[PDB]
Protein backbone atom coordinates (compact mmCIF):
# COMPACT_ATOMS: atom_id res chain seq x y z
CA UNK A 1 0.00 0.00 0.00
CA UNK A 2 2.84 2.51 0.94
CA UNK A 3 4.18 2.32 -2.57
CA UNK A 4 1.08 4.00 -3.98
CA UNK A 5 1.75 6.92 -1.66
CA UNK A 6 5.40 7.95 -1.64
CA UNK A 7 8.79 7.09 -3.66
CA UNK A 8 12.25 8.46 -3.12
CA UNK A 9 13.65 6.38 -6.06
CA UNK A 10 13.69 9.47 -8.28
CA UNK A 11 15.00 12.44 -5.99
CA UNK A 12 18.35 9.69 -4.94
CA UNK A 13 18.20 8.96 -8.55
CA UNK A 14 19.07 12.37 -10.14
CA UNK A 15 21.02 13.38 -7.24
CA UNK A 16 23.23 10.59 -8.06
CA UNK A 17 23.46 11.71 -11.81
CA UNK A 18 23.94 14.93 -11.50
CA UNK A 19 27.84 14.14 -9.89
CA UNK A 20 28.09 12.48 -13.17
CA UNK A 21 27.50 15.63 -15.11
CA UNK A 22 30.93 17.34 -14.05
CA UNK A 23 33.01 13.96 -14.72
CA UNK A 24 34.59 12.52 -17.53
CA UNK A 25 33.89 9.11 -16.11
CA UNK A 26 36.19 5.85 -18.29
CA UNK A 27 33.23 3.44 -19.75
CA UNK A 28 34.39 0.36 -17.46
CA UNK A 29 33.01 2.34 -14.31
CA UNK A 30 30.39 4.40 -16.22
CA UNK A 31 29.27 0.90 -17.08
CA UNK A 32 29.38 -0.09 -13.05
CA UNK A 33 27.30 3.11 -12.03
CA UNK A 34 24.46 2.45 -14.80
CA UNK A 35 24.09 -1.10 -13.92
CA UNK A 36 24.49 0.09 -10.03
CA UNK A 37 21.38 2.86 -10.29
CA UNK A 38 19.69 0.29 -12.25
CA UNK A 39 19.85 -2.57 -9.12
CA UNK A 40 19.12 0.30 -7.01
CA UNK A 41 16.02 1.44 -8.46
CA UNK A 42 14.18 -2.03 -8.10
CA UNK A 43 15.29 -2.65 -4.60
CA UNK A 44 13.73 -1.86 -1.54
CA UNK A 45 14.89 1.72 0.25
CA UNK A 46 14.59 -0.25 3.61
CA UNK A 47 16.98 -3.32 2.75
CA UNK A 48 20.55 -3.68 4.00
CA UNK A 49 21.56 -4.44 0.66
CA UNK A 50 20.08 -1.45 -0.77
CA UNK A 51 22.01 1.06 1.57
CA UNK A 52 25.27 -1.18 0.55
CA UNK A 53 24.57 -0.05 -3.26
CA UNK A 54 23.90 3.29 -1.84
CA UNK A 55 27.34 3.85 -0.09
CA UNK A 56 29.25 2.12 -2.75
CA UNK A 57 27.36 4.57 -5.55
CA UNK A 58 28.06 7.43 -3.52
CA UNK A 59 31.88 6.38 -2.87
CA UNK A 60 31.65 5.64 -6.85
CA UNK A 61 30.31 9.56 -7.51
CA UNK A 62 32.48 10.86 -5.13
CA UNK B 1 -5.97 9.16 -1.88
CA UNK B 2 -8.58 6.38 -1.63
CA UNK B 3 -5.94 3.71 -0.75
CA UNK B 4 -4.96 5.79 2.37
CA UNK B 5 -8.47 4.76 4.06
CA UNK B 6 -6.90 1.42 4.13
CA UNK B 7 -3.05 1.81 4.26
CA UNK B 8 -3.50 4.19 7.79
CA UNK B 9 -6.10 0.99 9.30
CA UNK B 10 -2.55 -1.21 8.17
Amino acid sequence: ELGLEKDDKDAIEEKFRERLKELVVPKHVMDVVDEELSKLGLLDNHSSEFNVTRNYLDWLTS
Amino acid sequence: LQEQLKIIKK
